């Protein structure tokens, strides 16, 4: 292509044609700016560009590619300034200076090509951050005199000041060396008071751009000046009137008040607390005489959104809430300074009504604080009366769904089941229960007045709606254990009694199923209440029940949601015999459990049969436990008993897609119950254990049959989807059951030879896409809970899953990711209860364990990483604890370096940096070792080294050799200064980090200085 | 004395024959893949005017059509392999992202129950479309 | 009629699956890295007319950045992207925000927490606050459960065509007029196990 042309550097640069390639590229589209784009990248990364950049700074007539050319500038600085020679340093300085002034100086420049300055003025930024001060040290005094000679100069001067401070102060941390930072703050603290002087005469002397770029440099300098500059001249003064004034200047002023509202300040100092007190009252004056009066409706105003309303309006937010938090306590004593306090207060009520979730979230933070504060600080309560009044009010109106409320309201005017989890909002809810049950205890009386009267207008109908009942209801759900039980009894009998009358009022479904909704969250929410109620108990179940039959999938979910929310707290009750009751309610729960779930979908039908088990367990008689269990399993038992004698007479049976469902639904009924019962699930894992295996080994010669016989196609299809559940699912019981198993001897007695016969060699046999990853997760639990009582099972689990599992994953990082990851969860488990298991592998299955564990190490999924991080770890620790054996002296020799420069590759690589933390204590380790002299033979065959020579020589020479190959464009120097810091470091985690981050930063640039490793 | 009081879908003619919620998927075969096009309501709408019957699907939240094709006599529902609760069928002219092309689509329902009402209610309006 | 949107964020996080969810309907499970720049167009049907966005989607690794932050000149909105299951991600946000408000001093942005999605969520909802001074609109969304996913792109129209009650709306519905089935048959849907 024509464009093509700027790419060869033999031909000198047409600058017509590059800006032809830019402006294509920018103001273009399709497949011109698509080559427009490769093109210029192309030119940008020649490592020659830069040369070109005076050349189109000079001659170009085009912005864009004038800014591409302080791109590929910004490049070279960062990267390879140290490289060049000084007259190319001085020339580029030179040339980046007198741009600035020039474009400065031309008022149409300045006007209308902000994002070229603005681009220049971060390149001499970048260039000051290579050569200031020592090879610049009058920069700051010559800005300072530039600056007033002209007004466009001086506001320039104001952005390379505020970029300058943002580069050393608040983006150094992860961009410096820690010797290079400290020397950049204290060479700009050095010269902050000439800053100072400048940006307060600026401010003091009053052009309203010049002002603005003014104020947005000092909110960078707040974060870190001494607040003597704030405090001890009048800048708190003109900040809080004058330039809250002028909206212009008003949105910068009051991020810098809040900034301000945190500097590090004096605790017994008067003055500075009626400084303090007067910056605000100042503020607060301000906005009430200039903005909005505290009545003004700002829910109204930010929905507006006119002009910058809705972003000043956030920062209110944040300015009185920060201040408040830090302060609040200077204004509660003085009884002039109570008006203030609460009118700031009323702004921020006026705030909290702003629908705006995130602003919302952001008031709510504060309200949080402040009756926290007033639950346990004495004597302050009774100030914010008032204020808390009103809260409750917001609260309760603003309440959003919990979690438990499965309906909600469609497009259409209906009542539906949700498609889906509000996952958003589980934390904000948890926030308004946390206030509004701190605003229920500080006034109890109050609370139940607001609600208790908001719910006769639901009845009486004047605020009736579905939105009003809902909140109110979530409201009142939520606040269950503030009140006392006595005071309970009477407000939730109230309450109970009206949402009654409530729902026979309405007509419909749409309301039925809203105010059900409700009733349900009320009820599940006070147990307290149901435990000594029990007529009202037991009537509520079977009203549950009856919300079993609904047509309405909503309200039977959450039937069904609502019966285990109660019984997990109740379940003592459904246990004993009630006075004046004939049986225990478990016992009239099971008889009627087919015509109960009749209508249940499956899932819903284990979710109810789980909830039986919890209550199962309260018995703690062994003998009516059992019998209770067998009572709850006798359907799954019964449809059990038949489908085993009909399958092993004929295994075609087991063909029929029916039957498979059936089976299926069978053991996520025991997974359910197993999950609820734990160890006491026991007796009814024996009844089907061993026919269970047996349908274990059925479907898997099924699965077998049916891929031989259709291809690996066979897998997707709906046949074999449904005999891979049933393998699961037997997995998950038998995994659920161990987990919680308290009788360990049984386990491994009774449970697992069968358990290792029936799954290990049926894993190892299958083609890979045939292989369940559960079982990997099976036998993790079976290794942790009893590993230490069977070593030969932990071998033969390792012989059977590990080098094929290791094949199915090691060709990428993708292919496989849940086998990926219950692999590395199984060799940590066994890593960690049965080493031996890996001592007894031949070296060759040895050394590809070794090769798992690095491969670990360089995946970008977590689960992996961290995994196979910790296994580097766990391993070292167990070759370390063997001491002078030849096991762990042979274990050194061949991979003592393979762990040091595995782990080296995936620090220094950039891919990997979630893993810091851990890499770097494995490096520790690792060095510490060699460094406390733990490994007993030379890591150096013989006569590579003299005889007597150390481990500690050894590896210094192998790391500066590693490192100097690794990364050419460092000096021996900054190896060797970096290695004796290291080394010297290895006991003290946190300084060794910084070590490791100091050469991160040095490896990405040409020229960093050695004795930044001295830094301390 | 009177008081002077203060100051298109392209669906409005047609009849909703059926209404159900459904993943739509489209076949690219270079790469040879099933691309999701849309989850949404997809509904039979019946012109008034014409007794044509089209199939109409909208994206949830967006509203974007992700498939506009009359419901032609000569399209098959087929099983997909992976699948009981899905039909694949061959359209030879879709108008959802502006001009008419020819695609594969399959069409995945809730349930079983959903994937069988729907092939009866496509099938019925095959007839309708007859006439 | 038409805005540059500039999308940006950690390598990964989701920047280019959410944009072709938009595009075509589609989730790209395959991690293929963004090298430099994609532009597509992308309209919306609105109560007030479409709304075109043309969508810069940047390169989030950078080894891929190409001309890095030339690719926001004239940026008139963007989004910010992390991944809720990746800390460092979240980490990273303050620079790119940075990177971007230094060449498009006064445009709506909105933060994106994506994945959602993911059990394992390791943003903790309550650490999300880097918004809150910088007047940032956050979500949490996820690409492919498409939880909240619109959100971002009717927050910016509202605030780029100046409406607070602008809505998407249903576009006109116009009237309509080989070995290739046996391959489409023969091939598995993805995700069989989803609801829908
Ligand atoms: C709509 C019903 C309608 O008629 O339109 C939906 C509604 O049925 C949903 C109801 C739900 C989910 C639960 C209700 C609250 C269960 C009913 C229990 C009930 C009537 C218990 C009786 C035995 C009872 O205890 C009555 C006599 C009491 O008055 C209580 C309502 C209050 C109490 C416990 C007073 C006390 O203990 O002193
Ligand atoms: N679970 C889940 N995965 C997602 C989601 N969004 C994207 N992904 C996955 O995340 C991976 C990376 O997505 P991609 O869009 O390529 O990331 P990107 O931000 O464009 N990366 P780059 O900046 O390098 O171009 C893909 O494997 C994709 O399927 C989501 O919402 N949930
Ligand atoms: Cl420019
Ligand atoms: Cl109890
Ligand atoms: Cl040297
Ligand atoms: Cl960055
Ligand atoms: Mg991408």
């Amino acid at each position: 292509g024509a464009m093509e042309g700027i790419l060869d550097f033999s031909n000198d640069l047409d600058i017509a044609l590059l800006d032809q390639v830019v402006s294509t590229f920018y103001q273009g589209s399709g497949v011109q700016q698509k080559q427009a784009q490769e093109i210029l990248t192309k030119f940008q990364d020649n490592p020659d560009a830069w040369q070109k950049a005076d050349q189109i700074l000079q001659f170009s007539t085009n912005p864009q590619s004038k800014f591409i050319a302080l791109s590929i500038l910004d490049k070279l600085i960062t990267r390879k300034w140290k490289l060049l020679p000084n007259d190319h340093r001085i020339g580029i300085r030179n040339f980046v200076v007198g741009m600035i002034i020039s474009m400065c100086q031309d008022d149409e420049v300045f006007k209308t090509q902000k994002n070229l300055i603005n681009k220049s003025d971060l390149t001499l930024v970048q260039i000051l951050k290579q050569e200031w001060p020592q090879n610049w040290p009058e920069f700051i005094p010559e800005l300072i005199g530039s600056s007033s000679s002209s007004v466009n100069v001086c506001e320039n001067n104001m952005i390379v000041l505020k970029l300058l401070s943002e580069e050393v102060f608040d983006f150094s941390a992860e961009q410096m060396t820690q010797a290079k930072a400290l020397h950049l703050k204290n060479s700009m603290s050095k010269e902050f008071e000439q800053i100072f002087k400048l940006c307060f005469q600026v401010l003091e002397q009053g052009s309203s751009s010049l002002i603005v770029a003014t104020l947005e440099s000092l909110l960078r300098y707040l974060h870190w000046i001494p607040y003597r500059y704030i405090y001890e001249t009048n800048i708190l003064e003109l900040l809080s009137t004058k330039f809250m004034t002028s909206p212009d200047t008003r949105a910068i002023t009051l991020k810098c008040l809040t900034e301000v509202s945190n500097l590090k300040i004096p605790q017994d100092n008067d003055l500075i607390k009626r400084q303090t007190v007067l910056f605000f009252q100042n503020t607060l004056q301000q906005i009430a005489t200039s903005v909005m009066p505290v009545t003004a409706d700002l829910k109204a105003t930010y929905a507006n959104a006119n002009g910058n309303d809705q972003s000043f309006l956030q920062d209110l937010a944040m300015f009185l809430t920060t201040y408040l938090a830090r302060n609040r306590a200077l204004l509660e004593s003085d009884e002039s300074l109570r008006e203030l306090l609460l009118n700031a207060h009323q702004y921020l009520i006026q705030l909290s009504k702003i629908e705006e979730r995130e602003l919302f979230k952001t008031t709510l933070d504060y309200w949080h604080n402040l009756v926290a504060d007033l639950f346990y600080e004495p004597l302050k309560k009774h100030i914010y009366e008032e204020i808390c009044s009103q809260l409750r009010l917001v609260i309760i109106e603003n309440m959003v769904r919990p979690e438990e409320v499965l309906v909600v309201e469609n497009d259409e005017g209906e009542i539906v089941r949700e498609f889906v989890k509000e996952s958003d909002t589980i934390q904000l809810y948890k926030s308004e229960r946390e206030v509004l049950v701190y605003l229920t205890h500080l006034n109890v009386i109050d609370t139940e007045e607001i609600m208790i009267s908001k719910l006769a207008r639901q009845i009486d109908g004047s605020e009736w709606s579905w939105h009003n009942i809902n909140t109110l209801s979530w409201a009142i759900g939520s606040i269950s254990g503030t009140m006392s039980e006595d005071t309970e009894k009477r407000f939730v009998v109230t309450v109970i009694k009206d949402l009654l009358d409530l729902c026979v009022k309405k007509r419909g479904k749409d309301n039925k199923a809203v105010v059900a909704s409700d009733i349900m969250y009320v009820v599940g929410q006070y147990p307290r209440f149901l435990k000594a109620h029990w007529n009202f108990l037991r009537t509520v179940i079977l009203k549950l029940f009856e919300f079993m039959h609904e047509t309405h999938e909503g309200v039977q979910d959450m039937a069904c949601d609502t019966f285990i929310k109660i019984v997990q707290k109740c379940k003592y009750h459904f246990v004993i015999q009630q006075p004046r009751e004939s049986e225990p309610f478990i016992q009239t729960i099971i008889r009627d459990i087919q015509k109960t779930t009749a209508d249940l979908q499956p899932q819903q039908v284990h979710t109810f049969y789980k909830a039986c088990g919890i209550i199962i367990s309260e018995e703690r008689s062994v003998a009516e436990r059992n019998r209770l269990l067998s009572d709850l399993m006798q359907l799954p038992n019964m449809a059990w008993d038949t489908i085993v004698e009909q399958s092993t007479a004929n295994p075609t049976l087991l063909l029929d897609s029916e039957t498979v469902k059936i089976i299926a639904n069978i053991i996520k009924t025991n997974v359910a119950v197993c999950t609820s019962m734990g160890a006491d699930f026991y007796p009814q894992l024996g009844h089907i254990y061993y026919n269970m295996l047996q349908l274990y080994r059925a479907v898997s010669s099924m699965i077998s049959a049916q891929v031989a016989a259709e291809g690996l196609i066979a897998t997707k299809t709906p046949k074999v989807r449904g005999l891979r559940t049933i393998k699961k699912e037997i997995l998950k019981l038998v995994e659920t059951y161990i987990s919680k198993a308290r009788n360990l001897d049984d386990v491994v007695k009774v449970l697992v030879e069968p358990l290792l016969n029936a799954v290990l060699e049926d894993y190892m046999n299958n083609v890979p896409d045939a292989r369940d990853a559960e079982v990997l997760n099976c036998m993790t639990t079976v290794v942790e809970k009893v590993g230490h009582m069977i070593p030969q099972g932990v071998i033969l689990i390792l012989q059977s899953v590990f080098e094929c599992t290791l094949d199915m994953i090691n060709k990428d990082f993708t292919e496989y990711p849940e086998h990926r990851v219950e692999f590395y969860k199984l060799l940590k488990v066994i890593n960690e209860k049965s080493f031996a298991a890996f001592l007894e592998l031949p070296p060759a299955a040895f050394k590809l364990f070794v090769d798992a564990i690095c491969w670990a190490f360089k995946h970008n999924n977590r689960d992996v990483e961290v995994n196979g991080l910790q296994i580097a770890l766990d391993l070292v620790k167990n070759i370390e604890r063997m001491g002078n054996v030849p096991f762990a002296n042979e274990f050194h020799k061949n991979y003592f370096f393979i762990f040091v420069s595995e782990t080296f590759f995936v620090l220094t690589d950039s891919d990997h940096k979630s893993g810091f933390s851990k890499q770097a204590l494995l490096l520790m380790k690792l060095i510490s070792l060699v460094y406390d002299n733990k490994i007993s033979v030379p890591l150096y065959q013989e006569a590579e080294v003299p005889q007597g020579t150390s481990n500690q020589v050894y590896l210094s020479q192998y790391l500066a050799n590693m490192l100097s190959n690794a990364f050419p464009h460092l000096t021996s120097e900054q190896i060797a200064s970096f290695l004796s810091a290291l080394t010297k470091q290895c006991k003290d985690l946190v300084v060794f980090k910084g070590t490791l981050r100091d050469f991160l930063v040095q490896i990405k640039e040409v020229g960093g200085d050695p004795t930044d490793y001295l830094f301390a | 004395i009177h008081f002077e009081p203060v100051v298109k879908t392209m669906e409005e003619d047609e009849e909703v024959l059926y209404k159900v919620r459904a993943k739509l998927f489209r076949f690219d075969k270079d790469a040879k893949e099933w691309k999701e096009r849309g989850t949404g309501d997809c509904k039979f709408l019946k012109n008034k005017k014409t007794n044509k019957v089209r199939i109409l699907m909208r994206r949830d939240k967006t509203l974007k059509i992700c498939a506009n094709h009359i419901i032609a006599p000569e399209y098959t529902l087929k099983p997909n392999v992976g699948s009981d609760r899905s039909w694949v069928y061959a359209c030879t002219a879709d108008i959802a992202e502006g001009e008419a092309e020819a695609f594969t689509f399959a069409i995945r329902f809730g349930s079983k129950e959903n994937a069988d009402k729907f092939k009866e209610e496509f099938e019925k309006a095959q007839e309708i479309n007859k006439k | 009629v038409q805005f540059k949107l500039v999308l940006v964020g950690d390598g990964g996080t989701g920047k280019t699956t959410f944009v072709k969810r938009h595009l075509t309907g589609e989730f790209e499970k395959k991690y293929v890295a963004t090298l430099g720049v994609e532009v597509h167009p992308l309209v919306f049907h609105t109560n007030r007319g479409p709304i075109k966005f043309n969508v810069w989607d940047t390169a989030g690794q950078e080894k891929f950045g190409g001309l890095r932050d030339g690719y926001y000149i004239q940026a008139q909105c963007a989004i910010i992207m992390f991944d809720v299951t990746s800390r460092v991600t979240y980490k990273n946000v303050p620079n790119w925000h940075r990177d971007l408000v230094r060449v498009c001093e006064n445009i709506p942005i909105v933060l994106c927490g994506n994945k959602v999605d993911i059990k394992d969520r390791k943003v903790k909802a309550k650490s999300i606050v880097f918004h809150r001074k910088k007047n940032l609109q956050y979500y949490d969304i996820s690409a492919k459960s498409n939880y909240n996913f619109e959100k971002p792109f009717l927050w910016l129209a509202r605030k780029l065509i100046g409406d607070p009650n602008l809505e998407f709306v249903a576009m006109p519905a116009l009237a309509p007029p080989e070995h290739d089935l046996e391959v489409a048959q023969t091939t598995a849907l993805p995700d069989e196990d989803d609801d829908l």
